[PDB]
């Protein structure tokens, strides 16, 4: 998968968006140009024979949103190097690095209820001391958990479900 | 939003004309030492006669996920990139 | 459900909705134009893609035909419903008779008997064959490997073991043709039917014709049949008609699933691969399976690696040499070379390991004078050296001996000879007994009366 | 007019790029002006992208990147017929001796299929 080569032009893009104050920007304009990444006759014309700098200008022809000379000279790039079905990967990434440098994180909670939003006030807290972050809730009801939470930030669980605390058990043999 | 670019881009393809090639059709990608490789031919088949341009075939060996690798039965040295 | 998304040789890729991407070893299935081909899951790729080999011809595929997903293994017809009656790897009955009347399937793929439940057993069985019996004898329940290059009697061999053995014995027994000539298992398959003890037979074909994916699995699916047998508390034998073609059928596949070359160009797994097949092959506290196996040698080469790790998985080793057989020596037995875990004294008792190890000490004996022998002749040896020679040549010739499937080659009768027979005379001829006897009196005689009455006309 | 341009030189491999429509064949011969001299590179294989893979007829030493490059359309071709008797020639049938020009009548494509 593309994660390897697609991190450098992601740490260059948010740098400069950061000189110039342009990172909302940059994250909608690289949301398109992904998208148009993923469209069938641009997909088949990516894994095409052309020449670099014909790829590129035919790219920014259908990219016309794209910033000129910024975000287009990115499209230059990266049609240098062939990494254009990269950039699902090059954003993404982008997102992931401004939610660390916003020291914001994205937390999820699962549950065998909905809860009852008092919790949610009590966990939102415990995971803003838990992680030096603003931590954002998008919890869920899952049929799976017989009952209790599972807490997950990142790639850190805290299981506190009675499923998993009975396959704990179980282990006991 | 996301409908709206979505047509957007099939919108702006037209304008600039660009589409893909027809089934059971390619163009030729690269050329050595009598191997072939072939974008394109969607509908090709694994051990399929590929006519050529001229009087000749190439046999289908390997369907790749982006080209068809192919040998030519016959002289290869006239054939080019992009035929 | 799946699309097929690459077509490499005998390789498939397909790629599946990532909720329901298909374990490893399951079956796929694709309709291959006018036909239904089988493809077996080898590894799980990332995103959802899936690579198999092909269980049949994979020309005529195209990328992006629709894969549908069968929930379970290669599953074959096992029991007395497969009695005398010929199958492919996938099961299916390869005879013009009707359908096999299963009971019940099983997964080719399966796991060995566990430590606990391994049985010991040393009932010697007899077999017709002087130097095999004599040199590297073999027990009930054990592991028999031919080795030997091109052209030098593995199957020959076989087939006697299968004319004394297979018929002075009363249960059911499996052949598995793998990668080897289809006349020769349209020949056996008449010679059975025609003696009427085809009905004690299953046989499962997957002969050099046959693509590499069904090369590879059609010993799993004999070993699977042997298994019913043996769990039903039988006594069975099992004959693979050569393995070496599954490690080879390993070579073919292995570079196409992406897997670094090793040694000789070999898959890496070649040892994992030949010990989770041989492990199976196994006699167990309920039931008894003795095996015979053919072991190709390439090129020779018995240092080549695929030789030499079968060599750790068997109890009898009968080696064959080219050299022995160019001089019409039949069977071509290297003794110096064969071996067998029976060949103790507490099994087999003082006489026959005492004589045993007189006739390996005088062949070696002999192999060292052969280099002084070249360049000077034999003139310049001591008289205590011309007797090893002259009593190593009838050895030599002693251990030769006509089989009922060598009357067609060789026009003589064939001969049965009881391993008392065997002891007594190499005893004799040790202990100098015949030494007025010439040569060609030792030569293709099944016992020593034989010898001596030869020996009358020269 | 020149239409490629030189893109590595690695030793005496040169791969020089084309437009998308005018790749050299296989077997084609291009030349550069490596200084004061012609150098003559005879095309190997055809990459991808108007990219074409050749083998210098010569010394490699002091080619740049960019330089500009001829597809001479056929073959090397080499003067054939009586003028060559008694003439010592290089591989690409220019005079070795210093006895003046070849009085050539014609140039013979030295790849070519057998009867
Ligand atoms: N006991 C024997 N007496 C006479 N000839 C024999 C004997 N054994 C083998 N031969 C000769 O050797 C030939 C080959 O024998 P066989 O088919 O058993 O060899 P193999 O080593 O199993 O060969 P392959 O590797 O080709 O399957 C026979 O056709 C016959 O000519
Ligand atoms: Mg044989």
């Amino acid at each position: 998968e593309f994660i390897t080569v697609a991190r450098p032009y992601a740490k260059a893009a948010f740098d400069f968006a950061v000189e110039h104050q342009s990172v909302e920007r940059w994250q909608d304009m690289l949301a398109f140009a992904a998208e148009v990444t993923k469209n069938e006759q641009m997909a088949e014309l990516l894994s095409g024979a052309l020449a670099p700098e014909t790829l590129a200008e035919s790219f920014i022809a259908v990219a016309g949103e794209q910033l000129d000379e910024n975000g287009q000279n990115l499209i230059r790039v990266m049609a240098e190097n062939g990494r254009l079905n990269a950039l699902p990967d090059v954003l993404e990434q982008f997102i992931h690095l401004r939610a660390v440098s916003e020291a914001t994180a994205e937390v999820d909670v699962i549950s065998a209820a909905a809860l009852s939003e008092q919790q949610l006030a009590k966990i939102s807290a415990a995971m803003e001391k838990r992680l030096s972050r603003k931590v954002k809730l998008n919890a869920k009801i899952d049929k799976s958990v017989m009952a209790g939470v599972i807490i997950r930030a990142g790639d850190m669980v805290i299981d506190g479900s009675v499923r998993g605390r009975l396959e704990r058990l179980a282990d006991v043999l | 939003n996301s409908t709206e670019i979505s047509e957007l881009i099939k919108q702006r393809i037209a304008q600039f004309n660009v589409v893909s090639e027809a089934h059971n059709e390619g163009t030729i990608v690269s050329v050595s030492d009598g191997v072939i490789r072939i974008h394109g031919l969607a509908d090709a088949m694994q051990g399929e006669m590929i006519s050529l341009p001229g009087n000749r075939y190439a046999i289908a060996l390997n369907l790749e996920r982006d080209s068809v690798g192919a040998v030519v039965m016959g002289p290869y040295a006239d054939l080019a990139e992009g035929m | 459900t799946g699309k097929i998304v690459q077509v490499i040789g005998a390789v498939v890729d397909v790629e599946f909705p990532q909720d329901a991407v298909p374990r490893v070893y399951d079956a796929l299935e694709v309709q291959n134009g006018n036909e239904r081909l089988v493809l077996e899951v080898q590894q799980q790729l990332g995103g959802g893609i899936v690579r198999t080999i092909a269980m049949g011809s994979s020309d005529g595929l195209r990328r992006g035909l629709d894969v549908k997903d069968l929930e379970h293994p290669i599953e074959v017809p096992v029991g007395k419903a497969t009695l005398g009656r010929i199958m492919n790897v996938l099961g299916e009955p390869v005879d013009m008779k009707g359908e096999i009347g299963e009971e019940e399937r099983w997964a080719i793929h399966r796991a060995a008997p566990s430590y606990e439940e391994l049985s010991n057993s040393q009932e010697l069985l007899e077999t017709g064959i002087k130097v095999i019996d004599l040199m590297a004898p073999f027990a009930k329940g054990g592991k028999v490997g031919l080795f030997g290059g091109a052209g030098v009697g593995k199957t020959v061999n076989m087939m006697e073991l299968i004319r004394n053995i297979a018929i002075e014995h009363s249960g059911y027994s499996v052949f598995a043709g793998v990668g080897e000539r289809t006349r020769e298992g349209n020949d056996f398959y008449h010679e059975m039917t025609d003696s009427n003890v085809i009905d004690k037979v299953s046989l499962v074909y997957g002969q050099m014709n046959e693509p590499p994916g069904n090369r590879l699995r059609v010993a799993l699916t004999g070993l699977t049949m042997a298994e019913k047998f043996r769990d039903e508390g039988r006594d069975v034998l099992l004959f693979v008609d050569n393995i070496y073609r599954y490690t080879l059928a390993g070579t073919e596949v292995s570079a196409l699933l992406g897997r670094m070359p090793s040694a000789v160009g070999y898959q890496p797994t070649l040892a994992e691969e030949m010990g989770v097949l041989q492990e199976r092959i196994t006699s167990t506290k309920t039931g008894s399976i003795t095996s015979v196996q053919a072991v190709y040698v390439p090129a020779d080469d018995l240092t080549d690696p695929s030789p030499a790790t079968t060599f750790a998985h068997l109890d009898a080793t009968v080696v064959l040499s080219r050299q022995i057989a160019s001089l019409g020596i039949y069977p071509a037995v290297d003794p110096l070379d064969s071996t067998s875990r029976q060949l103790d004294p507490l099994v087999v008792g003082q006489e026959h390991y005492d004589t045993a190890r007189g006739v390996q000490s005088i062949l070696q004996r002999y192999q060292e004078l052969k280099d002084i022998i070249a360049i000077l002749g034999m003139d310049e040896l001591s008289e205590e050296d011309k007797l090893v020679v002259a009593r190593a040549r009838k050895i030599q010739r002693f251990l030769s001996q006509p089989f009922f499937v060598a009357e067609v080659f060789t026009g003589s009768p064939g001969k049965y000879v009881s391993l008392k027979d065997t002891i007594r005379g190499f005893k004799g001829i040790m202990e100098g007994e015949y030494d007025h006897l010439p040569e060609q009196a030792f030569y293709m005689v099944g016992s020593i009366e034989e010898a001596v009455e030869k020996a009358k006309k020269l | 007019m020149a239409t490629g341009k030189i893109v590595q030189v690695i030793g005496a491999v040169v791969d020089v790029e084309f437009p998308q429509d005018a790749v050299p064949r296989v077997y084609d011969a291009l030349e550069v002006q490596n200084g004061n001299e012609r150098l003559v590179l005879e095309v190997q294989q055809q990459l991808g992208g108007g990219i074409v893979r050749t083998i210098a007829m010569g010394s490699s030493d002091g080619l740049r990147r960019g330089l500009d490059v001829k597809d001479l359309e056929h073959p090397i071709e080499v003067p054939v017929g009586k003028a060559t008797l008694g003439r010592i020639m290089n591989v690409l049938g220019e005079p070795v001796d210093m006895k003046g020009e070849i009085g050539e009548e014609e140039r013979w494509a030295i790849h070519r299929a057998a009867p």
